[PDB]
RNA sequence: GACUAAGUUCGGCAUCAAUAUGGUGACCUCCCGGGAGCGGGGGACCACCAGGUUGCCUAAGGAGGGGUGAACCGGCCCAGGUCGGAAACGGAGCAGGUCAAAACUCCCGUGCUGAUCAGUAGUU
């Protein structure tokens, strides 16, 4: 079985919104992809769309708390529901890297989930301001991601590459505030 | 003239405080009437006497059961108490309140 | 036709909790002043609200938007009338007006969950 995770995210999220930002349809777009999974499904594996409904899952939850995120930046009442969301988001991003480690899924697969789950935490801590939590999850989604990058051609690594670049700016961040 | 009034709404423990009574509903009664209020004062060697169409401000209900106002003496107008036993208000509606339920029950 | 995920449409079910501060309404129990309506003040309890931290909280639980609030039951402003008053004025409160804050209820969001349409694709 197999589950190409940042590959999937990236191009889920490009198509439904987040060109433009509107975490609002992308979640939205996840609820429905989540129905159709379920419905279509509906013992550890059998076929890898569990693996892309759980995912779903962490993808609705997260990108939630990024539409939170916008709104709270005037609703600090908000920001208590976004941080429950991004916490959710990691649960089933953990409960992902769970299923994930099931021995019918290959190790490339592994990797993703890890490093998946890793840019969530990274992401959880950085909002509770857990600057060196937040830069131990940061760092250890970059070097997962590097480690994925090798292991391909220049122009399969494009894709890790521009995540790494992408979120170099939070890694950054957390640096100047354990100064 | 300057005797103190006395409700029946004060004693009735079917009342809430908002609604008139002055005393605990534990030492209160069940629908006293100012007949009752005026025999149960008057027995004991009170000076009352009866205002049988005085209805209480905050009484609303237009029945004469309800209706009736009991004024009371304190003071022999030397200012000195009537009785010693009947120091304030207060102890006057307690009384009444522990007296009227020997009558009809 | 079979598999893949989008699009179309109408339903059902459902929608957490704790803290600090202030607020509202009730209700209970004490004092104190008064010839009444009433005035001054100490506690106790309950309900709700605002919005400041949060969680042994969710499948998801906004600190949304509305409406009813009547034949008596919310709160407020209360013509008349009415009770108390010598009166001033006040009580209780109708018609009418009104609501952060009784209770009820719809909408939005959110979650599960039946279902619709095109025979639409992607690809056989
Ligand atoms: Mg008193
Ligand atoms: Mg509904
Ligand atoms: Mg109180
Ligand atoms: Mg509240």
């Amino acid at each position: 079985l197999s589950l190409e995770i940042l590959q999937i995210i990236k191009e889920s999220q490009q198509q439904h919104g987040l060109r433009h930002g509107d975490f609002q349809r992308y979640r939205g777009y996840c609820s429905r992809r989540q129905r159709r999974l379920r419905k279509t499904l509906n013992d550890l594996l059998t076929d890898n769309r569990y693996l892309l409904l759980v995912l779903m899952d962490a993808e609705r939850a997260w990108s939630y708390a990024m539409q939170l995120k916008q709104e709270a930046n005037t609703e600090p009442r908000k920001r208590f529901h976004l941080l429950s969301r991004l916490r959710k988001a990691v649960k089933h991003a953990e409960e992902l890297e769970r299923l994930c480690e099931s021995n019918r899924v290959d190790a490339k697969t592994k990797l993703e989930a890890q490093a998946y789950t890793a840019y969530l935490s990274g992401m959880l801590r950085f909002e509770h301001q857990e600057w060196k939590a937040a830069i131990e999850a940061f760092n250890k989604c970059k070097t997962i991601y590097e480690k994925l990058a090798s292991a391909f051609t220049e122009e399969q690594a494009v894709l890790y590459n521009q995540r790494v670049e992408e979120i170099s700016p939070n890694i950054r961040y957390c640096a100047y505030n354990i100064g | 003239d300057r005797f103190i009034c006395i409700y029946p709404a004060y004693l009735n423990n079917k009342k809430t405080i908002a609604e008139g009574r002055r005393i605990p509903i534990s030492k209160a009664v069940e629908n006293p009437t100012a007949t009752e209020i005026q025999d149960v004062c008057s027995a004991v060697g009170l000076n009352v006497f009866l205002e049988k169409n005085k209805m209480y401000s905050r009484e609303w209900n237009r029945d004469v059961q309800y209706r009736g106002r009991v004024r009371v003496q304190l003071k022999q107008e030397d200012g000195s108490l009537c009785l010693v036993q009947f120091p304030s208000r207060k102890s006057v509606m307690l009384y009444a309140a522990e007296m009227i339920p020997k009558l009809k029950t």
